[PDB]
RNA sequence: CGCCGUUCCGAAGGGACGGGCGAUGGCCUCCGUUGCCCUCAGCCGAUCGAAAGGGAGUCGGGUUCAGAUCCCCGAAUCCGGAGUGGCGGAGAUGGGCGCCGCGAGGCGUCCAGUGCGGUAACGCGACCGAUCCCGGAGAAGCCGGCGGGAGCCCCGGGGAGAGUUCUCUUUUCUUUGUGAAGGGCAGGGCGCCCUGGAAUGGGUUCGCCCCGAGAGAGGGGCCCGUGCCUUGGAAAGCGUCGCGGUUCCGGCGGCGUCCGGUGAGCUCUCGCUGGCCCUUGAAAAUCCGGGGGAGAGGGUGUAAAUCUCGCGCCGGGCCGUA
RNA sequence: AUCCGUAACUUCGGGAUAAGGAUUGGCUCUAAGGGCUGGCAGCCGACUUAGAACUGGUGCGGACCAGGGGAAUCCGACUGU
């Protein structure tokens, strides 16, 4: 697994031809966006709940999304 | 206390059957088989007892998948000869080549007188 | 404090092998385990690695020496003899 | 007396350029506040011109005669001085210790030593300077 | 019948960068393949020989009546291949002069460009190069002492469940996770660098041992980091309480998975230093670095040769496994 | 196990746990032996040793574990087979 620091780099990862899905995981302290690519599971950890919703809308259309519970 | 077993059919404590204990997410202790300890290169000078610096200490077949930067030093002979003995060879090569000119000049002068 | 009266280093052998053999081997045991002054670097580090092989820990030089001593009387004499014959050979 | 003077040919003993021949541009025997030790600004041949022979054509000789230079400040203890002196006039307004602030000036400093060396190389003078030390 | 012999009484190479002559094809542009000749060429011994030696790379969870590091879930990784092997990034993109413009910059020419940083140790994401040559790793005994890290044990508290309770016991018992791989940081080690120059010698270990061939003291660099944090990852596992179903569901919910101490302790491991030898404690496959510089690449761009860098694409057959 | 003590002979290493004595429980104390933070103060701690009182029907290495000793002679030096 690889950890992504910035939102821009995660969006580039989310648009990759090999990206297979994005999982949203909500914890008490953060929301984790994990995109399953060919080699690595990339994870973006966001501590601002507001930014998580803004990012959740920005995800690529075709890329399948799953919210974990 | 929990007691361990090998996870392979080699029941003997040989150099290739070394292990370390590992607690898992299942909260149990299992064996993980370790890799042998790699060695940094030995200086090509055959004199300096220490090993070289700036080079990964890995098993010889792991070097194949490392980039070049991890296997040498940015310097002449770098990654194969120590810095100390590269300074000596530069002086030795220069200083010896000067003496050849000194000896050649004396020989020419002696022949000139003769 | 002085711990033994005469055995010294061959006190490791206890009562075994006889006084004269232990007396003989004492001379060798001291010499073969001594550290000699290295003539290449001056530090008292010349130590025996194997029989006939002496190594200096400082300058890392290795020397073909005697079995139990750094250089033998026979080898020292031969070096002077070879030195003298060399002068006469070329005068 | 003192001999580490501008124009003196020195051998780089330590670092990325060990074994490369250089020439003292400016010498600071007393050091400074930034470098309390003795140091000199030198210019040196990063890559030497290749051997050329009469069998080679004009365009091939020019290709093999290109020199790659470096500009460095060195501790005196990292240099071996030689008896050779090499009097290329290196413009000190461009090749000076202030070139280590921005790469734009350092590129000009290295370009300056590249041109002056190549011009001096083609005359056949200072042959020893332009031959790599074989150690 | 055969036996000896294994480099010894042997024309023991069927290979190659490159070059020149042709022949065939194709994404027919020009490149492959292919035949011959030239050039170059030590290996010097076929072959077999280890399920404990050498030898790249897989871990966590679940699952059966019986198999699981092999099945399923999840997360990885080595090797090989693809130049129709794709996309980024690197090579890479600068300067002089002359015009135009207030400038930002734009045009025309002429030159450079097989990366860069550090005094250094050495660092950075790559960072051309063949025959040939040098070296490293694989690859090295036994014993002692000491130190670091773990697992376990122990001690003091918080929970959760259980035992005892005639008397006492804020009590006794159980249990109280986080893999590989990547990143960061502790910790450990250095016979690594720079300044400097030390006797009124000093530093220093359990022991030693170290210094003008550079000590103390400062400031750096490197190697291992199996330890901690982080992605993995709470979604899982476990504890306990409570609900459902066909009720043979990876069923669904609440809560918890917490905070410290200590040791010549035991086991494993990593490291430092010593002792012993008329004892000196494998070889090879395999992989790597360096030295050299035969060559190749483009003429300022639609940039090229090239890249051990980041992604991406395809595959891993055979036998064993209760 | 602690404390004391230990000969002949000797190849000076031994002999040697020579031989020979005394002590040992339980309980309540005393002293000494350290670390961290800021000749002192506070806060933490790890088992040890020595000494004393009291105490039991003199029992106390309470089971377990655990060398009898000395003086000589023959042979072989020894360890090893
Ligand atoms: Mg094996
Ligand atoms: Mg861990
Ligand atoms: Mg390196
Ligand atoms: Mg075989
Ligand atoms: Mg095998
Ligand atoms: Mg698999
Ligand atoms: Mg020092
Ligand atoms: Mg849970
Ligand atoms: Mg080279
Ligand atoms: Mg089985
Ligand atoms: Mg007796
Ligand atoms: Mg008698
Ligand atoms: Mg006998
Ligand atoms: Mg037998
Ligand atoms: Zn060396
Ligand atoms: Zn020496």
């Amino acid at each position: 697994p690889r950890k992504i620091e910035e939102i821009k780099d995660f969006l580039l990862t989310a648009r990759r031809k090999d990206a297979k899905s994005v999982k949203i995981k909500k914890n008490k302290d953060n929301v984790k966006f994990k995109v399953r690519c060919s080699r690595y599971l990339y994870t973006l950890v966001i501590t601002d709940k507001e930014k998580a919703e803004k990012l959740k809308q920005s995800l690529p259309p075709g890329l399948a999304v799953k919210e974990l519970k | 206390v929990q007691r361990l077993t090998y996870r392979r059919r080699l029941s003997y404590n040989t150099a290739s059957n070394k292990t370390r204990l590992s607690r898992t997410p299942g909260n149990r202790i299992v064996y993980l088989y370790t890799k042998k300890v790699g060695k940094a290169p030995k200086s090509a000078c055959g004199v300096c007892p220490g090993r070289l610096r700036g080079v990964r200490a890995v098993r010889p077949k792991v070097l194949m998948r490392l980039s070049k930067t991890k296997k040498h030093v940015s310097r002449a002979y770098g990654g194969s000869m120590c810095a100390k003995c590269v300074r000596d060879r530069i002086k030795r090569a220069f200083l010896i080549e000067e003496q050849k000119i000194v000896v050649k000049v004396l020989k020419a002068q002696a022949q000139s007188q003769k | 404090a002085k711990r033994t009266k005469k055995v010294g280093i061959v006190g490791k052998y206890g009562t075994r092998y006889g006084a004269s053999l232990r007396k003989m081997v004492k001379k060798i045991e001291i010499s073969q385990h001594a550290k000699y002054t290295c003539s290449f670097c001056g530090k008292t580090k010349m130590k025996r690695r194997a029989v006939g092989i002496w190594h200096c820990g400082s300058c890392m030089k290795t020397v073909a020496g005697g079995a139990w001593t750094y250089n033998t009387t026979s080898a020292v004499t031969v070096k002077s003899a070879i030195r003298r014959l060399k002068e006469l050979k070329d005068q | 007396g003192k001999f580490m003077k501008p124009g003196k040919v020195v051998l780089v003993l330590a670092g990325r350029y060990s074994g490369r021949k250089a020439v003292i541009v400016k010498n600071i025997d007393d050091g400074t506040s930034d470098r309390p030790y003795s140091h000199a600004l030198v210019a040196g041949i990063d890559r030497y011109p290749r051997k050329v022979t009469a069998a080679m054509g004009k365009k091939k000789i020019a290709k093999r005669s290109k020199i790659k230079s470096f500009v460095k400040v060195y501790n005196y203890n990292h240099l071996m001085p030689t008896r050779y002196s090499v009097d290329i006039p290196l413009d000190k307004t461009v090749v000076n210790k202030d070139v280590f602030r921005d790469p734009a000036l350092k590129r000009k400093a290295r370009r300056e030593a590249k041109v002056k060396f190549e011009e001096r190389y083609k005359t056949g003078k200072n042959k020893w300077f332009f031959q790599k030390l074989r150690f």
